[PDB]
């Protein structure tokens, strides 16, 4: 076909047409073999092919991926038939081989229909009745493994897979397939409300993770209590809200920044607390000498002052109990030295 | 005889420089100095970090023309193990192990080097959060992460780039939603610019890949899964979509602008690798594609210009073969072709800096790098002139 | 990390034995046995101290950051900077 | 030929001909400043002899012909055959 | 033991194993890898010895390219303060004072480094006596002083230099009277060879400039105060002026032969600097000045070739601007030209022997060290061919 | 000087001559007072030059 594309000048003159009609049967047989190979490749189903895997990697949902893949296969088949029509000329179907080839192509195209899967997907979407309306976030009861009590794990009233439906609808609109207007409205609402919901869920996950990190080290929870108090107050303010409102964006923004500040203060307190605990443990076994004790105490007080200037929460009792522990350790070292 | 001092000095992790120099020198010590056309050169397949893993992105370090960054999405083999896998690979000496490794809590979609700093590496993930990592420091966690907010990216990001020089740099990223956002390498916690790209009637563009004219900042060119190519001015006199192209019927997967610069200006030539084996080429001044690539069907992924040759590029097919395409000698058949062994679902390719070799990605994680013919790598003024005259053919 | 480092340094060539020595000689770690590791590592530490003196003799600010010995029967590697003394036993090839 | 070895060794980067040190600690060949090369030749002989003793402690059948004495300024290639110790000053890069 | 039996043991034929060992270690050690614009460059301005005291001449040391000799001649602020001061200024380290300070009883106005002695400075003064300065001695007075006899120079002297091989040197010095004389660098009590330059009978030459061609010492070019350039043979039957040149109607304020080598010879070319801003890129072979670059209302004070660039050279100007003419780039506008602050009368320019930096004189004594861009400093292989083509233009 | 030195043998043409200096005579005046500023240096410099 490329060789012919090099030379198409006197095809109007029925002199070179004898040569092309001499090999016309070879052309038809080879094109038939090509379309048979393409159909064999098609017979490998979309989920059974790596095309579905890559499209999932390419953010293309499997339903739309299969639909568009069949569409492009049909487009390539149409390109093949129109190119054969162009190269051979008008009325190749008049030949018995030509009409047989066109019948095979039409049968394959009938087997290559695509709207049925679109209708099935739309029917399934309508039947399941996807929705996000309700509460801003949901609280549930779960008995997590390892603990006898019923943990009231906090979740977000938002299905992560709804955006997949929204992107499916977005793809289908330019694909020429029309979905019911209710589905259009639902997908549009989910798409526009997605950033707020994902921000909410990431913020709540981060706050949870850091609060379990805090309670992992019980020596820090008393200091961190105030920040947890404001976080709980913000959660209490936000939970009463219905899923959709006009104050959603400012509330999500302030909650996210509050959670980020809470987490960063948590990690700063954690590192300074491990530092001070390490210094205390070193002083526990420190050799009997007024000097080294004095520098250790000076560094301890410097860390305490660094915490104080940061304007953290609930310091004085923490300082008092640190003094209690350090005076007990001092008494132990003093009895050792005295004996 | 110590029993705890060695134990505690081992427990204490002051091995940053220790491990850094050990890794940089032991692979050198692997050298065996004991006193007693296409052709594969080096095949890389990390068993630990690429076992049944699909490469998500590929890049070449301009500052260090020996370093590569490889990206991976979440691993279906095991969700408990780290999902976002980022690989750093080097050619200082032959070695199976990668030079560096990196992990992101979300599936990594795109990643690239930084032009502003020759060590920092930036990567786009599936959660739409750009990820910063420092190569010099020995850490696995992301160094910096943009906030996940409405102003910032929220949909998965598939193309991140740094524009400008080493003193006027600007990190530009595009989300699949259509948000364009500019950051700086110093701070990655706030978008310097943010604007949701729109073509018309307030509908956004689902951008898949983005490209920019070589040697030019602003006036970006984007590709959409919808099957259309768009020219979008970054700031100009008006931000947003500046041109509607006819495009290709199938989705546009790999879009790239011409990079070779010589006696003629060919920076306006655009090549887009669509889903239908069709690498469509044209110029920004023409609304129609100038030529079409057609040898099979079903998804040639991406098209990448050769930095040295003006009329030569590469494009890898999902079927499992890489064909080298040159315009000066041919316009209907590939000037060179080769298929990776096993016929794997070859994903993506990336032209190295200064050319002379190509890097190929794969869905199995076995990336292959190899050179090209010396008779075909080097261009000449005749190549530029004949490319100019072949562009005038139609 | 400790175990991952040893595993990656060992599996790169199937090294017969490597231990981490972050102290000045006399390591208690073992890779095939206590004696052949500890005494030989202490001897390596003494010899690399002498080599550091040798390289400081020509100019004091010089330090030995890399050292390898490849003889007819064994290969020995060490990359000392301040206390990180490496040991590698390997075939000459 | 001596001259052939001279021209082959001087081709290496940062190498001025070839200089060989005997067991007496003096270089049999003169290529650079005599006192510095003689003192540092005594030093190389000292520590290569101690390395020979070190290896013979556990490997009494090995022979020494390779050593990479590299610093941040240069690499020194010391290679003894039986008596003629081959020494090459070479830049690390 | 001693260095005699080593010769026989080397001639002894047990060296096959030694040669095999050497070959093996060399072949194994062959592989080597890695382990991991015009600008004001610097300043030089004394205060005790440079209060006014305009700059007269400068030079760079061939053996020590980091060393520059300055010469301040006029003394008018105070009769009691030193009349002629010679200052040497170093490049390796930045200091507010010259590395060494020298005084002459008269006004030192021409000075140069010594090639044979790497620790000696020789200079010419207004009285006409050749002034020595051995840096070994701690005394500021001149070490050796030539007599003020008719045999030696008795008029002001401007061109003093040492040339020839390391084992054959001659201290060529010429005064305003037109007399040439040579001296041994170790003995200057008597003129070893001297004769006055004179053209056609009863016509003396008011010498004010000279420059030996690169390599040649037997013949050279002399710049006269009468604006007429001449070529003279240092030694031979034709020792004396050998060329009448129209030159320019303005007195010559500097001269220099070509200072580049590596490609087709250009040493026959030379640069003359007149008193009316008329520099003449021009060869001794021709009698017509090849070009007559003209601009400005002021005029040049010196012109120096590039030691590495066969086309670039520097120019002086009276209102404080220094310009560069790269002939291959252009012949009508200076390639680079900037003005120093205070618009003073620059008087001397001396290219560094490396050619990567250029020094300039001043009307107040503040020596300004100027660095140039890399693209404008280093020539290319095609630079010589382009220079030849431009010369062939007219 | 050089900008019309590009022309040199160009204004010999009947129309190029009419296209030159008939639109630039004001710039001839400008170069004249440039010469005025040039001799401004000559005006008062004799012993203090």
């Amino acid at each position: 076909f490329r060789i012919f594309s090099r030379f198409n000048a006197l095809f109007v003159r029925p002199h070179i047409r004898g040569a092309i009609r001499e090999y016309q049967t070879q052309l038809i047989q080879r094109v038939k073999d090509d379309i048979e190979s393409l159909h064999d490749k098609f017979k490998v189903q979309y989920p059974q092919s790596q095309a579905c895997k890559m499209s999932h990697v390419r953010d293309l949902p499997p339903v739309s991926g299969s639909i568009i893949w069949a569409k492009q296969i049909d487009r390539q088949l149409t390109a093949y038939m129109k190119r054969v029509e162009d190269v051979l000329g008008k009325g190749w179907e008049n030949h018995v081989e030509g009409q047989k080839l066109k019948q095979d192509g039409d049968s394959f195209r009938m087997k290559l229909n695509t709207q049925e899967i679109f209708d099935d997907w739309a029917r399934k979407v309508q039947q399941r009745n996807l929705g996000v309306s309700g509460r801003i976030f949901t609280i549930e009861s779960t008995r997590v493994r390892g603990r006898t009590g019923n943990v009231l794990k906090l979740k977000v009233n938002f299905l992560p897979e709804i955006i997949t439906l929204s992107k499916e609808v977005r793809n289908l609109k330019w694909l020429g397939f029309r979905v019911p207007l209710a589905i259009v409205n639902k997908a549009h609402q989910a798409n526009q409300l997605y950033p707020f919901a994902i921000s909410l869920i990431e913020s709540v996950r981060t706050y949870e993770r850091t609060c379990e990190k805090v309670e992992e080290r019980n020596t820090i929870s008393l200091l961190v209590a105030g920040l947890k108090k404001e976080v709980q107050a913000l959660i209490a303010e936000g939970i009463a809200l219905v899923w959709e409102s006009y104050k959603l964006d400012p509330y999500v923004q302030r909650l996210a920044e509050t959670v980020f500040n809470f987490q960063e203060k948590v990690d700063d307190l954690l590192i300074i607390e491990e530092k001070i605990d390490l210094e205390v443990r070193s002083l526990e076994t420190c050799m009997y000498d007024h000097k080294t004790f004095s520098e250790i105490l000076n560094r301890v007080q410097k860390a305490v002052d660094d915490l104080n200037l940061h304007s953290y929460s609930n310091l004085p009792i923490w300082v008092n109990k640190l003094d209690m522990e350090i005076e007990r350790i001092l008494g132990v070292r003093l009895q050792a030295g005295l004996r | 005889l110590t029993e705890e001092e060695k134990q505690q000095i081992l427990h204490s992790e002051e091995f940053l420089s220790f491990f850094d120099h050990s890794t940089r020198i032991v692979e050198r010590a692997l050298s065996e100095q004991i006193n007693i056309k296409l052709s594969l050169n080096r095949q890389f397949f990390d068993e630990r970090w690429s076992k049944h893993r699909v490469v998500s992105c590929l890049d070449w370090s301009s500052q260090y023309p020996e370093l590569l960054v490889a990206s991976y999405n979440n691993n279906e083999d095991a969700p408990h193990e780290p999902d976002g896998v980022a690989l750093v690979w080097n050619m200082k000496y032959k070695k199976t192990t990668p030079e560096y490794v990196f992990h992101c809590q979300s599936a990594v979609m795109s990643a690239t080097f930084a032009k502003f700093h020759p060590n920092l590496v930036v990567g786009g993930t599936y959660s739409g959060q750009i990820v910063l990592w420092d190569n010099r420091s020995n850490k696995r966690t992301p160094v910096q992460r943009t906030p996940l907010s409405a102003a910032a990216h929220t949909h998965p990001v598939y193309c991140v780039n740094v524009v400008g020089t080493q003193n006027a740099h600007n990190l530009i990223s595009i989300s699949t939603d259509g948000k364009i956002c500019s950051w700086s390498l110093d701070m990655l916690s706030h978008p310097q610019d943010s604007m949701e790209l729109v073509h018309k009637q307030s509908k956004a563009v689902a951008v898949t890949s983005m490209s920019f004219p070589v040697g030019d900042v602003n006036n970006f060119v984007v590709g959409s899964e919808e099957g259309s190519v768009y020219t979008a001015c970054r700031h100009g006199s008006k931000a947003g979509i500046s041109e509607m192209f006819e495009g290709h019927q199938g989705p546009i997967t790999g879009i790239h602008c011409h990079a070779a610069v010589g006696a003629v200006d060919f920076s306006h030539l655009f090549v887009t690798s669509s889903f239908d084996w069709t690498v469509k080429l044209w110029t920004t001044k023409n609304n129609k594609p100038l030529y079409s690539f057609e040898d099979n069907a079903d998804y040639v992924y991406d098209v990448m210009w050769s930095p040295t040759h003006p009329a030569l590029f590469a494009c890898v097919d999902g079927m499992g073969r890489l064909d080298l395409w040159n315009l000066n000698n041919d316009t209907e058949v590939p000037t060179a072709s080769i298929s990776v062994e096993g016929n794997p679902a070859l994903n993506r390719v990336r032209w190295t800096h200064s050319g002379r070799e190509i890097a190929v990605g794969d869905s199995e994680g076995q990336i292959v790098i190899y050179d090209v013919g010396e008779q075909i790598a080097v261009p000449r003024n005749d190549e530029w002139a004949r490319f100019g005259r072949t562009l005038a053919e139609i | 990390e400790v175990e991952e480092t040893l595993k990656r340094l060992q599996s790169q060539k199937g090294v017969q034995g490597i231990i981490v020595v972050n102290t000045e000689g006399i390591p208690i770690k073992s890779t095939m046995d206590n004696p052949t590791t500890t005494q030989y590592a202490s001897l390596m530490h003494s010899f690399i101290l002498k080599a550091r003196s040798t390289v400081r003799d020509i100019d004091p600010q010089n330090d030995l950051t890399f050292l390898r010995i490849r003889s007819k029967k064994n290969e020995i590697m060490v990359a000392p900077d301040k206390d990180y003394f490496l040991i590698v036993i390997q075939n000459p090839t």
